[PDB]
C-alpha cells in the first residue's frame, strides 16, 4: 500500500487516483487483522504504514500476541505465491464484476 | 416473589375456591357444562376434580398432586 | 415512574442526559459546544459552567445539579463539568444497584463514607510543594505554565509567555482578581512583541484627529467617564416665523452647544484630561477635546469601563454633567501608540494596583482566539501555583490513585456498604476516562495503562494529555491544588446523594 | 443486536438453573412435552432435560453436558459462571472493548486462576479428615436434623469409612458407598447405633434349626439352590423316570457332601446359599457340620462377592455340586461370630478379607424416619466419598469462587494490556456463585457477598490471618463460615474443571458474531 | 441529535453550503442569483456577496459563512475557494469518521497537515522584484490576475490606478496599508 | 366502594409521605405555585404543597395541621399511622367485616392506648436549665428533621429556648423568629436575646436606651398628630428641603412621641441615599428589606402596628423596646432589639448556611424543636421513642385483644398492626428490610425490656434501647398525634360516599 501509494503518484491518468484507491481498499486486510487482535485497527495499521515508511520492510500482526512485532523469530511467513495469487484472483475478480453493467435471462 | 409463584398460587386459589363449596354435610350442588351440551352433578370434591379442565400447568400439577394424595388414602 | 426505584431511575436518567451535554465539554483541550438558545443567536464556548448557564435545565434533577455544581463556582479551575460529570457517573455506577432493589439511604451513608475518606486520602497525600523563602519559584511556575500551554507550537515564545505570567503572578499578587486574566487581543505582525503594560488597554480607535498633536505622553491625566452623548446637529431644527431671522433656525442648537460647551468648561478646569464613554461621540465634539488639551476614548464596552472605574476607584456617572468631584481617579501616565495595524490606548499604573493588563501580537486568529481561552486557563493554573498551599496531580491521576484505595477498603469493609464503595470508586474514573475521550486517543487503553500503573509503584501517573500514553501529570507540574479538589470532589458526592435520597417531584397546578 | 441475542439467551439459560444451585435451591418444573410433568431441584437434571431452543443455549448446555459426562456433577457452576462471564463480557463490549481481547483475557484468567487454585488453595486429604469429616458429616446432616441427634452417627460414619477404607491400586483408597450393609431397625433406642465391621446379611430368624448359634472360622458362598421343585436353575421333571424326577435332587444333595468336604478343606464350616434351597437339603449340610444359611439375596450376594471376593461362578460353573470349590469363592476372613444383638441374630463376617467391609444398624422407631435417616446418611456417605476422591479437595460453599475473586481482581492490575479489565470484570463475574448461593437463602446476596469477600481480602492482604483462605457462604445455612475447621468441601479437580469448561464455553459462545 | 450523528448532520450543513459554492470558484465559475425579499434580482461570481445575504438553513452552516465573512479585507478572491476547501475537509473527514476516528484527532491532524502546508508553501515560489518603484511587473501581475473574470475586456487602466492609488500609501507603515483611507464611490452615468 | 378508594388514596397518600419519616428520611422536590425548587424531608411542608384533592386525603391533611398546631412533633406519624389504620381496615373489610365494627374496635383502642401509654412513660424531663439536658431532651426531635449534623442544632435550639423561657410556668409558641442570611458554615449559627434582622440600611445606633419603633410602609413623613409635615417626591431641591423637615419630624419623634412609643422608623420602601445620610446626621436609624411578615413580627414584638397608608401616628400604634444596638454576627451586620420583660418574651437566632434549601431545612428543625420545648414545658414527662413506645403500645394492645372476645377483636389487632406499621416506616427509609427488624424487635421486646427500637446507626438490621441512645419523644406529642390520627382514620372510614353538592 505505501509503495503502490508512491507508484500512483508517480502515475498518470484516472489510473493513478485508481491506484491510490487500490492501495487504500488493500489497507483493510492488515486493520481487519488488527481488528480480529486486541488492538484497535486505525493505530495498529498507521503504525505499520509508519514503520513500512521508515525501514523496517516486514512488520505486521503475528499469532504469539497481538501488538506489532514481526521484526523477527515470532514473525508469521508464507510464500508470497499466496498472496500473490490472492492479489491476481482477486483483481481479475474485481475487474470482471466492474466489467458488469447488467445480468440478463436467457 | 417471582410471577411463577403467583401464577401458582393464584391457580391453587381457583382450584380451592371451586371446591370449598363441595365440604360439610350441607356441601352446595356444582355445575358441569361439558361442552357436548349436557351437564354432570355433582356433591363432593373428587368426582368434580376427576373431569375438570386445568390449562393453567400449575392448577395441573396441583391436580397431580391430589391424585397423589388420593391414591394413597 | 412514581415512587422509590422508578424516580430514582428516572431522575438519574435526567442526570445522564444533562451530563452528556457537558461530559464533553471536560478537559484542557476541551471539544467544545454550540448554544442556539437564548435569542436564536449562536455562542461557542469551552466551558461547563458557561454551557449549562446558558441551557435551560428544566428537570427538577438537572436543576439541582447544576445548582450544587455551579455552588462551587469553578472560578479556579474547570471544576464545573468535573462535578457534574462525577455525580452523574456515581449516578450510572449506582443505577443498576438501585435498580435491582438497594434501598436508597444506605447508598447515601455510602457515598458519605467513601468520600470522607477521600478527602482524609487526598489531604494525606497531597504534597505542599511551595517554599515560601526561595523567590526563584518562577523557575517551575513557568514550567507548569508552559506545560499546560505545551501542545501549541513553542520555539522561545514560551520564555515570553513565561515571563508575563510570573510577573502577573507579582501584579496580581494581592488578591483574587478577574480582569487581570484577559488580554488584548492584537491583529498583524509578528508574535516577537509581548511585553506587559499596568492598567488597561482600549480597542480600535476611530479615525479621530488629534492622534499626536496634542502629545500622547500625558503626565498625572484626571481621569473622566461619561454616559451621555456629544452629538452633531446635523437633524433639521425647524423655525418658520418669518424670514427675517434665518439664523434663528440654528440658534436652538447653538443654544444646546453652548450650554455643553460650559459643561466641557466645568470638565477642563475640573481637570479631567481623557474622557470615557459607552457611546460614540460627534466629531466636533472630538475637535473640540483636541483643541483643549483633553482627549476622547468613547463608543467603548461596559466591562472595560468597569475594569477602569475600579481602576481609578471612582464610580459611573450616567451624566454628562456634574463631574466635578472626586467621582473619578488619577492614572499616572496615558500614552496611545500605533501597534501593528491599529492605534491603541494605555493607562499604565493608574492610582491602584489591583489593574493591569498585557499585549498579545502575532498577526493571526488561531492561536490567540485559542489564547482567549487556552491562556485564560493557564494563567488560572499559576494562579492555583501561587494561591493554593498543595496541590495533587490532575488529568485523573488523582481520580486513579483513589479508584485503587477506594477500591481496596472496600474490598476491606465487611458490610453490604462495601460493593457500593466499589461502585463509588469506579464512578471516580470518569474524569481520566473523559479526559483521554476528548483528548481523541482511545480511553480503555490508557485507563487500562493507569490501572496497571498503580497498585505498584509511583502514583502520579495519569494521562500525558500532550501526548498518547501515561506519564507522572505531577512531574510534568499538571498539577490540581488540593483544597479545591476536596470541595469539588465532596461538591459531586453532595450531589449524587441528593439526587439519590430525593422520591417523586410533586408540584401542584 | 448479533452477539447480545446469544449473551440473552444464555443469560435466560442461567436464570433458569439458578435458583436450583444451592441444596437449599427451589424445585423446577420441566415439562417437554405435554402432560409429562417433571419437579428436580438438581440443575444437572433440569440442563439434561429443559428443550433449549436457541443455538447458543444448544452449545452451552452441551458443553455443560460433556463436564457431566467427563468428571462430577458441576454442571450448575458450569453454566451460571459461564452465563455471567457472558453478560459482563457483553458490558465490556457495550464499554468498545474488542471481544477477542476479552477471549484473551478469560483465557489467562483461567490459567492464572487455576495455577491459584493449585498452589496456595487446594487442601490434602491426607492432611485434612482425621477429625474434620466429623463435622463435614454434620453438615451434610444439617439438612436433614430430625432432633438432637446427629454427632453421635457422625461419629459413626467417620469410624465406619475409615474402616470400610477400600484400599486399592493408584492410593486412592475409596469406597463404593453402595457396598456398606446398612441395616435400617424397629424396636430400637434410636439415638443409638452400633458399627461392627465385615458384612451383614438379611440374616434368618425363628427359622433356625440350623445351629448357626457358634462362631465359624470361614463363610463359604453360593448362588446356587438345589430344590424339590422347579423355582430355579438346574432342575428340571422333563426326565421321563418316576424315580429321577425326584432324586435328582437327592443325587445333588450327596454331591454336595463332595462340595461341603471341599469347602472344609478351604476352611469354611458354614455356607450361605441364595434363596429358594429347601431346608430339608439345609439338614443334610446340618448333619454334617457344614450348615447351610438360606434367604441370602442378590444384594447380599453382590456384597459377598464384592467384598470378599466370593466370585461363586469362578470355577463352579453348572448347579451341580460336582466341580472344583476352592477359595476362589471362600468368604475370605478371619472368624464369623453370630452373636444375637437387639433380639437379632445377625451374622458378621469379621474382617473381610481383599475389602474390609463394616455394617451398620440404622435404629429408628418408624419406616419412614428409617428410611429418611438412610438417604441423609447416604448423602453423608457420598460427600465423604466425594472428599476423599481426588485425594485434594478445596473449600466448598463458594469459599473458592469468592477468594479467587479477590485475586483475579489483584492480579488484574498486574498487567497493562488491554486484556487486564476482562481480567477484572471475570474477577467480579465470577462471584456469582457466592451471590446464587445466598439468594437461594432468606439472607440477601449483596450483605452475604461483602462479607464473604471482605473476609478473603482480609485473608489476602493481610498474611497473618492465612487461615482466613476458606471461609465461605453455608451451603445450608446464610452466613460465612470457615469451611475447614467445618463445613462443605468439594473436590479441587471437579471445581477446577467447572472453571475451566465455564470459561471455554464463554469463549465459544462469545466468538461468535452473526448466524447467516 | 447528539454525537457523531449530530456531526454528520452538520457535515451534511457544510456539504449544503460546499456543493454550491463548488460551482462559483475561479474566473469559469458559474454565478448565482442573488434575490432578497424585495424582489431585487442580480448574478455575480463573488463568493463573498453570494455568502453575504445567503440565509440559514441549518445553524452551522451560519456559523461557517460568518466566520468567512470575518476575512473578506484579507482573504480576497478565493473566499469561495476557503469554502470550498473546508466543505471538502469535512467531506472527507466523514469518511474518517465512518473509520471511526475521533473528531478531535482529525481536527488536530489537519491543523499539523496545515502546519506543513505551511511550511511547504513558504518553500513553494519565487517573489517578484521590488513593488514600490518599478511596479511594472505588478502592473503585469493586476493585469493576468484581476481583469480576466467579469470585466468587459482586460485593460491597463483599472489595475494601473488601483497599484498608483497603493503606492501612494503603502510605505509609511513599513510596507502596509489600511484600506480605512481607501473607499469606492460608485456612480451610474458614465 | 367508594371506601375502598377512600383507602387507597390515603393509603398512597401516607405512602408518598412515609418516605419523610425518621431522621434518614427521604427528601422530596417541591414546586408550589412560586414554582421556587427545593428539597425538603418535612412532612408539614409537602403536604402544604401537595394538593391532596382527594377529600379524604384532605380530611387527613388537616388533622395532621391541627396536630401540628396543637402539638410540634408526630405530624408525619399522624399521616403514616392514619394510613396504617386505613390499610388494616381495607383488610378488615375485605375479610367482610362492617365499618361500623372497625371503627368502634379502633375507638376502644384508641382508649385504651390512652389509658395504658402514660404507664408506658420511662422518663420525665427534669428542670429545664442546664443547657447539656434540656439539649438532651430536644436530641430526638432535632434529628428527627435533620441528620448528620445534629448536636449543634440541638444545642442550639436549646440555649435558644432557655435564654428566654421565664421563670412562670409559661412558654409561647411565637418566641423564636428565624433570620437567614446567606454565609458558609452552619457551625457559625448564633442566638441573641430578643429579635434580630438580616441586613438593612447603614445607621449608627442611638436608640440602645429606651428605644421606640415607629413603621410606615407610606410616604416618609412621621409628624406629630400637632403638625403638618410631608415629604413630596416631585422635583429635587424641594425634596432635600422636605428630607431636612421629615429628618427634623424624626427628631421631634425621639423627643416627643418617644413618650408615646416611636424613635427609629421602620420604612417599607426604599428611599433615597442622601436620605439615609441625613438620618446618620440627625441620629435616627432605619431598616429596610423587610418582607410584610417581618415588619408584622417587629410591630407585634413591640406592640406597634404597620400603617398601609398616611396617617399621623397615634398610641394606638405604638412599639415600645428597650434597646436597639448592631452586631457583626457572621461577619454581617444584622441589628438586634432587645428587651427587659417589658414585652420581651422574644428570641430570635440567626441562620447560617450556603443554600436556601438548607435555611429552609434549619427552618423546619428549628420550628420543630421550639415546638418540642412547648410540649415539654407544659407536660414535662415524655416518652422514649425510636420505635419502642409504639411497640410497647402493639404488643398491649394485641394482649388486650386476646383479653377481649366475641368480636371487635380484629380491630384491636388491625390497631396493634398499625403501631407495628411505625418501625417498618423506620425500617425502609433506614435501609434495612422492615420484617426481619421487626422480627427480631418483637424477640428482644416481649422480653420485657420496653425500651428497645429500630437501631439506624447499624447497617445490619439490629436494635438497641432508646433510653441510654438519647432517642425519646414527648409524651403529648405522641398522645395527641395518636388521638387525631385515630380520630382522622375514624371519620374517614365513616364516609362510604363521595358526593357533590352545589
Ligand atoms: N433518632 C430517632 N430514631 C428513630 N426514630 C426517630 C428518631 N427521631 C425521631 N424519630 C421518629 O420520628 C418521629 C417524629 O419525627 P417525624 O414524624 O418524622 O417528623 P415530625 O416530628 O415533623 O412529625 C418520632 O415520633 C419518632 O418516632
Amino acid at each position: 500500500a505505501l509503495r503502490l501509494t508512491e507508484y500512483s503518484r508517480t502515475l498518470s491518468g484516472m489510473e493513478s487516483y485508481c491506484v491510490r484507491a487500490f492501495a487504500d481498499a488493500m489497507e483493510v486486510i492488515p486493520s481487519t487483522l488488527a481488528e480480529n487482535a486486541g488492538l484497535n485497527p486505525i493505530s495498529t495499521v498507521t503504525e505499520l504504514r509508519n514503520r513500512h515508511a521508515q525501514g523496517e520492510k516486514t512488520a505486521g500482526i503475528n499469532v504469539r500476541k497481538g501488538g506489532i512485532s514481526n521484526i523477527l523469530e515470532e514473525l508469521v511467513v508464507q510464500p508470497l505465491l499466496v498472496s500473490v495469487s490472492a492479489l491476481t484472483l482477486a483483481t481479475e475478480t474485481v475487474r470482471s464484476i466492474l466489467k458488469i453493467d447488467d445480468v440478463v435471462n436467457t | 416473589g417471582r410471577k411463577v409463584q403467583s401464577g401458582n398460587i393464584n391457580a391453587a386459589k381457583t382450584i380451592a375456591d371451586i371446591i370449598r363449596t363441595c365440604l360439610g354435610p350441607k356441601s352446595m350442588m356444582k355445575m358441569l357444562l361439558d361442552p357436548m351440551g349436557g351437564i354432570v352433578m355433582t356433591n363432593d370434591g373428587n368426582a368434580i376434580l376427576r373431569e375438570i379442565q386445568v390449562q393453567h400447568p400449575a392448577a395441573k400439577s396441583m391436580i397431580e398432586i391430589s391424585r397423589t394424595q388420593d391414591e394413597e388414602v | 415512574s412514581s415512587q422509590g426505584i422508578p424516580q430514582l431511575v428516572s431522575n438519574i436518567s435526567a442526570c445522564q442526559v444533562i451530563a452528556e451535554a457537558v461530559r464533553t465539554t471536560l478537559g484542557p483541550r476541551g471539544m467544545d459546544k454550540l448554544i442556539v438558545d437564548g435569542r436564536g443567536k449562536a455562542t461557542i464556548s469551552n466551558d461547563g459552567a458557561t454551557i449549562l448557564k446558558l441551557l435551560d435545565v428544566v428537570h427538577p434533577a438537572a436543576k439541582t445539579l447544576v445548582d450544587i455544581a455551579k455552588s462551587q463556582d469553578a472560578e479556579v479551575g474547570d471544576g464545573t463539568t468535573s462535578v457534574t460529570l462525577l455525580a452523574a457517573e456515581f449516578l450510572k455506577q449506582v443505577k443498576p444497584y438501585v435498580e435491582e432493589g438497594l434501598h436508597p439511604q444506605i447508598i447515601i451513608r455510602a457515598f458519605r463514607t467513601a468520600t470522607q475518606l477521600a478527602v482524609n486520602k487526598i489531604k494525606e497525600i497531597a504534597v505542599t510543594v511551595k517554599k515560601a523563602d526561595k523567590v526563584e519559584q518562577r523557575k517551575l511556575l513557568e514550567k507548569c505554565a508552559m506545560t499546560a500551554l505545551s501542545s501549541k507550537l513553542i520555539s522561545q515564545q514560551k520564555a515570553f509567555f513565561a515571563k508575563m505570567v510570573v510577573d502577573a503572578v507579582m501584579m496580581l499578587d494581592d488578591l483574587l482578581q478577574l480582569k487581570m486574566i484577559g488580554i488584548k487581543k492584537v491583529q498583524g505582525g509578528a508574535l516577537e512583541d509581548s511585553q506587559l503594560v499596568a492598567g488597561v488597554a482600549f480597542k480600535k480607535t476611530f479615525s479621530y484627529a488629534g492622534f499626536e498633536m496634542q502629545p500622547k505622553k500625558y503626565h498625572n491625566p484626571k481621569i473622566a467617564l461619561l454616559n451621555v452623548e456629544l452629538e452633531l446637529k446635523a437633524e433639521k431644527d425647524n423655525a418658520e416665523i418669518r424670514v427675517h431671522t434665518v439664523e434663528d433656525y440654528q440658534a436652538i442648537v447653538d443654544a444646546e452647544w453652548n450650554i455643553l460647551y460650559d459643561k466641557l468648561e466645568k470638565i477642563h478646569h475640573s481637570g479631567a484630561k481623557v474622557v470615557l464613554s459607552k457611546l460614540p461621540i460627534g466629531d466636533v465634539a472630538t475637535q473640540y477635546f483636541a483643541d483643549r488639551d483633553m482627549f476622547c476614548a468613547g463608543r467603548v464596552p461596559e466591562e472595560d469601563l468597569k475594569r477602569t472605574m475600579m481602576a481609578c476607584g471612582g464610580s459611573i456617572q450616567t451624566s454628562v454633567n456634574a463631574l466635578s468631584a472626586d467621582v473619578l481617579g488619577r492614572c499616572q501616565v496615558f500614552e496611545e501608540t500605533q501597534i501593528g495595524g491599529e492605534r491603541y490606548n494605555f493607562f499604565t499604573g493608574c492610582p491602584k494596583a489591583k489593574t493591569c493588563t498585557f499585549i498579545l501580537r502575532g498577526g493571526a486568529e488561531q492561536f490567540m482566539e485559542e489564547t482567549e481561552r487556552s491562556l485564560h486557563d493557564a494563567i488560572m493554573i499559576v494562579r492555583r501555583a501561587i494561591k493554593n498551599d498543595s496541590v495533587v496531580a490532575g488529568g485523573g491521576a488523582i481520580e486513579m490513585e483513589l479508584s485503587k484505595y477506594l477500591r481496596d477498603y472496600s474490598r476491606t469493609i465487611p458490610g453490604k456498604q462495601q460493593l457500593l464503595i466499589g461502585a463509588y470508586a469506579k464512578a471516580l474514573e470518569i474524569i481520566p476516562r473523559q479526559l483521554c475521550d476528548n483528548a481523541g486517543f482511545d480511553a480503555t487503553n490508557i485507563l487500562n495503562k493507569l490501572r496497571a500503573r498503580h497498585a505498584q509503584g509511583g502514583t502520579w501517573y495519569g494521562v500525558d494529555i500532550n501526548n498518547e500514553d501515561i506519564a507522572d501529570n505531577f512531574e510534568a507540574f499538571v498539577w490540581e491544588p488540593a483544597m479545591v479538589r476536596i470541595n469539588a470532589l465532596t461538591a459531586a458526592s453532595e450531589a449524587a446523594c441528593l439526587i439519590v435520597s430525593v422520591d417523586e417531584t410533586i408540584k401542584n397546578p | 443486536t448479533i452477539r447480545s441475542q446469544n449473551v440473552m439467551a444464555a443469560a435466560s439459560i442461567a436464570n433458569i438453573v439458578k435458583s436450583s444451585l444451592g441444596p437449599v435451591g427451589l424445585d423446577k418444573m420441566l415439562v417437554d412435552d405435554i402432560g409429562d410433568v417433571t419437579i428436580t431441584n438438581d440443575g444437572a437434571t433440569i440442563l439434561k432435560l429443559l428443550e433449549v431452543e436457541h443455538p447458543a443455549a444448544k452449545v452451552l448446555c452441551e458443553l455443560a453436558d460433556l463436564q457431566d459426562k467427563e468428571v462430577g456433577d458441576g454442571t450448575t457452576s458450569v453454566v451460571i459462571i459461564a452465563a455471567e462471564l457472558l453478560k459482563n463480557a457483553d458490558e465490556l463490549v457495550k464499554q468498545k472493548i474488542h471481544p477477542t481481547s476479552v477471549i484473551s483475557g478469560y483465557r489467562l484468567a483461567c490459567k492464572e486462576a487455576v495455577r491459584y487454585i493449585n498452589e496456595n488453595l487446594i487442601v490434602n486429604t491426607d492432611e485434612l479428615g482425621r477429625d474434620c469429616l466429623i463435622n463435614a458429616a454434620k453438615t451434610s446432616m444439617s439438612s436433614k436434623i430430625i432432633g438432637i441427634n446427629g454427632d453421635f452417627f457422625a461419629n459413626m460414619v467417620v469410624d465406619a469409612v475409615l474402616a470400610i477404607k477400600y484400599t486399592d491400586i493408584r492410593g486412592q483408597p475409596r469406597y463404593p458407598v453402595n457396598s456398606v450393609n446398612i441395616l435400617k431397625a424397629h424396636g430400637r433406642s434410636q439415638m443409638e447405633s452400633m458399627l461392627i465391621s465385615g458384612y451383614a446379611l438379611n440374616c434368618v430368624v425363628g427359622s433356625q434349626g440350623m445351629p448357626k448359634r457358634i462362631v465359624n472360622a470361614k463363610i463359604a458362598c453360593l448362588d446356587f439352590s438345589l430344590q424339590k421343585t422347579k423355582m430355579k436353575l438346574g432342575v428340571q421333571v422333563v426326565i421321563t423316570d418316576p424315580e429321577k424326577l425326584d432324586q435328582i435332587r437327592q443325587r445333588e444333595s450327596d454331591i454336595t457332601k463332595e462340595r461341603i468336604q471341599k469347602i472344609l478343606a478351604t476352611g469354611a464350616n458354614v455356607i450361605l446359599t441364595t434363596g429358594g434351597i429347601d431346608d430339608m437339603c439345609l439338614k443334610y449340610f446340618v448333619e454334617a457340620g457344614a450348615m447351610a444359611v438360606r434367604r441370602v439375596l442378590k444384594r447380599d450376594l453382590k456384597r459377598i462377592a464384592k467384598a470378599s471376593g466370593a466370585t461363586i461362578l469362578s470355577t463352579l460353573a453348572n448347579l451341580e455340586g460336582e466341580e472344583t470349590f476352592e477359595a476362589a469363592m471362600l468368604g475370605q476372613a478371619e472368624e464369623v461370630v453370630q452373636e444375637r444383638i437387639c433380639d437379632d441374630e445377625l451374622i458378621l463376617i469379621k474382617n473381610t478379607k481383599a475389602r474390609t467391609s463394616a455394617s451398620i444398624i440404622l435404629r429408628g422407631a418408624n419406616d419412614f424416619m428409617c428410611d429418611e435417616m438412610e438417604r441423609s446418611l447416604h448423602d453423608a456417605l457420598c460427600v465423604v466419598k466425594r472428599v476423599l476422591e481426588s485425594k485434594s479437595v478445596v473449600p466448598g460453599g463458594g469459599a473458592v469462587e469468592a477468594a479467587l475473586s479477590i485475586y483475579l481482581e489483584n492480579y488484574a492490575t498486574s498487567m497493562g494490556s488491554r486484556e487486564q479489565l476482562a481480567i477484572a470484570e471475570f474477577a467480579r463475574s465470577l462471584l456469582v456463585i457466592p451471590n446464587t448461593l445466598a439468594v437461594n437463602a432468606a439472607q440477601d446476596s449483596t450483605d452475604l457477598v461483602a462479607k464473604l469477600r471482605a473476609f478473603h481480602n482480609e485473608a489476602q492482604v493481610n498474611p497473618e490471618r492465612k487461615n482466613l483462605k476458606w471461609i465461605g457462604l453455608d451451603l445450608s445455612n446464610g452466613k460465612p463460615r470457615d469451611n475447614k475447621q467445618a463445613g462443605v468441601f468439594e473436590p479441587t479437580i471437579v471445581k477446577v474443571k467447572s472453571l475451566k469448561f465455564a470459561t471455554e464455553a464463554a469463549i465459544t459462545i462469545l466468538r461468535i458474531d452473526d448466524l447467516i | 441529535l447528539m454525537g457523531l450523528e449530530a456531526l454528520k448532520s452538520h457535515i451534511m450543513a457544510a456539504k449544503a453550503v460546499a456543493n454550491t459554492m463548488r460551482t462559483s470558484l475561479g474566473p469559469n465559475g458559474l454565478d448565482k442569483m442573488m434575490v432578497d425579499k424585495d424582489g431585487d434580482v442580480t448574478v455575480t461570481n463573488d463568493g463573498a456577496t453570494i455568502l453575504s445575504m445567503m440565509d440559514v438553513d441549518h445553524q452551522i452552516a451560519k456559523l461557517m459563512v460568518e466566520l468567512s465573512k470575518s476575512q473578506d479585507d484579507e482573504i480576497g478572491d478565493g473566499t469561495t475557494g476557503v469554502v470550498v476547501l473546508a466543505g471538502a475537509l469535512l467531506e472527507e473527514a466523514e469518511q474518517l469518521l465512518d473509520r471511526g476516528i475521533h473528531p478531535i484527532r482529525i481536527a488536530d491532524g489537519y491543523e499539523q497537515a496545515a502546519r506543513v502546508a505551511i511550511e511547504h508553501l513558504d518553500k513553494i515560489s519565487d517573489s517578484v522584484l521590488v513593488d514600490i518603484k518599478d511596479t511594472e511587473p505588478l502592473i503585469q501581475t493586476a493585469k493576468t490576475t484581476l481583469g480576466s473574470k467579469v470585466v468587459n475586456s482586460c485593460h491597463r487602466q483599472m489595475a494601473e490606478i488601483a497599484v498608483n492609488a497603493v503606492l501612494t500609501v503603502a510605505d509609511m507603515e513599513r510596507r502596509d496599508v489600511d484600506f480605512e483611507l481607501i473607499k469606492v464611490e460608485g456612480k451610474v452615468g458614465g | 366502594e367508594a371506601v375502598y378508594r377512600n383507602i387507597q388514596a390515603c393509603k398512597e397518600l401516607a405512602q408518598t409521605t412515609r418516605t419523610a419519616y425518621g431522621p434518614n428520611g427521604m427528601n422530596k422536590m417541591v414546586i408550589n405555585h412560586l414554582e421556587k425548587l427545593f428539597v425538603t424531608n418535612d412532612a408539614a411542608t409537602i403536604l402544604r404543597e401537595l394538593e391532596v384533592q382527594h377529600p379524604a386525603a384532605k380530611m387527613i391533611v388537616m388533622a395532621s395541621h391541627m396536630q401540628e398546631q396543637e402539638v410540634g412533633d408526630g405530624t408525619n406519624f399522624v399521616l403514616v399511622f392514619a394510613g396504617a389504620l386505613l390499610e388494616l381496615a381495607e383488610e378488615l373489610l375485605r375479610i367482610g367485616l362492617s365499618v361500623s365494627e372497625v371503627i368502634e374496635g379502633y375507638e376502644i383502642a384508641c382508649r385504651k392506648a390512652h389509658e395504658i401509654l402514660p404507664n408506658l412513660v420511662c422518663c420525665s424531663a427534669k428542670n429545664l436549665r442546664d443547657i447539656d439536658e434540656v439539649s438532651s431532651l430536644l436530641r430526638t426531635s432535632i434529628m428527627s428533621k435533620q441528620y448528620g449534623n445534629e448536636v449543634f442544632l440541638a444545642k442550639l435550639i436549646a440555649q435558644a429556648c432557655v435564654s428566654i423561657f421565664p421563670d412562670s410556668g409559661h412558654f409561647n409558641v411565637d418566641n423564636i423568629r428565624v433570620c437567614k442570611i446567606l454565609g458558609s458554615g452552619i457551625s457559625s449559627s448564633s442566638v441573641l436575646h430578643g429579635m434580630v434582622f438580616k441586613k438593612e440600611t447603614e445607621g449608627d445606633v442611638t436608640s440602645v436606651k429606651d428605644a421606640k419603633i415607629a413603621v410606615y410602609s407610606c410616604p416618609f413623613d412621621g409628624m406629630i398628630t400637632e403638625t403638618k409635615g410631608t415629604v413630596l417626591i416631585k422635583t429635587a431641591e424641594e425634596l432635600m428641603n422636605f428630607s431636612k423637615g421629615e429628618e427634623n419630624l424624626m427628631d421631634a419623634q425621639v423627643k416627643a412621641i418617644a413618650d408615646t412609643g416611636a424613635n427609629v422608623v421602620v420604612t417599607g420602601g426604599k428611599v433615597a441615599d442622601m436620605a439615609l445620610h441625613y438620618a446618620n446626621k440627625y441620629n435616627i436609624m432605619l431598616v429596610r428589606l423587610n418582607s410584610k411578615w417581618d415588619l408584622r413580627r417587629l410591630c407585634k414584638t413591640v406592640g406597634a402596628t404597620a400603617l398601609p397608608r398616611l396617617t399621623p401616628p397615634v398610641l394606638e400604634e405604638m412599639g415600645h423596646c428597650d434597646s436597639v444596638y448592631l452586631s457583626e454576627v457572621g461577619d454581617t451586620q444584622v441589628v438586634v432589639f432587645k428587651h427587659e420583660k417589658e414585652d420581651g418574651a422574644i428570641s430570635t437566632i440567626v441562620l447560617r448556611g450556603s443554600t436556601d434549601n438548607l435555611m429552609d431545612d434549619i427552618e423546619r428543625a428549628v420550628d420543630d424543636g421550639v415546638n418540642t420545648f412547648k410540649v415539654l414545658t407544659r407536660d414535662k414527662r415524655l416518652v422514649p421513642g425510636g420505635g419502642a413506645t409504639e411497640i410497647e403500645l402493639a404488643k398491649q394492645i394485641t394482649s388486650y385483644g386476646e383479653t377481649c372476645p366475641g368480636l371487635e377483636q380484629y380491630a384491636i389487632k388491625k390497631f396493634a398492626e398499625a403501631f407495628e406499621a411505625i418501625p417498618r416506616a423506620l425500617a425502609e427509609n433506614s435501609g434495612v428490610k422492615a420484617n426481619e427488624v421487626i422480627s427480631k424487635l418483637y424477640a428482644v421486646h416481649q422480653e420485657g425490656n420496653k425500651n428497645v427500637g429500630l437501631d439506624i446507626e447499624a447497617e445490619v438490621p439490629a436494635v438497641k434501647d432508646m433510653l441510654e441512645a438519647g432517642i425519646l419523644d414527648t409524651y403529648l406529642g405522641k398522645y395527641w398525634a395518636i388521638k387525631l390520627a385515630t380520630n382522622a382514620a375514624v371519620t374517614v372510614l365513616r364516609v362510604d360516599q363521595i358526593i357533590m353538592a352545589k
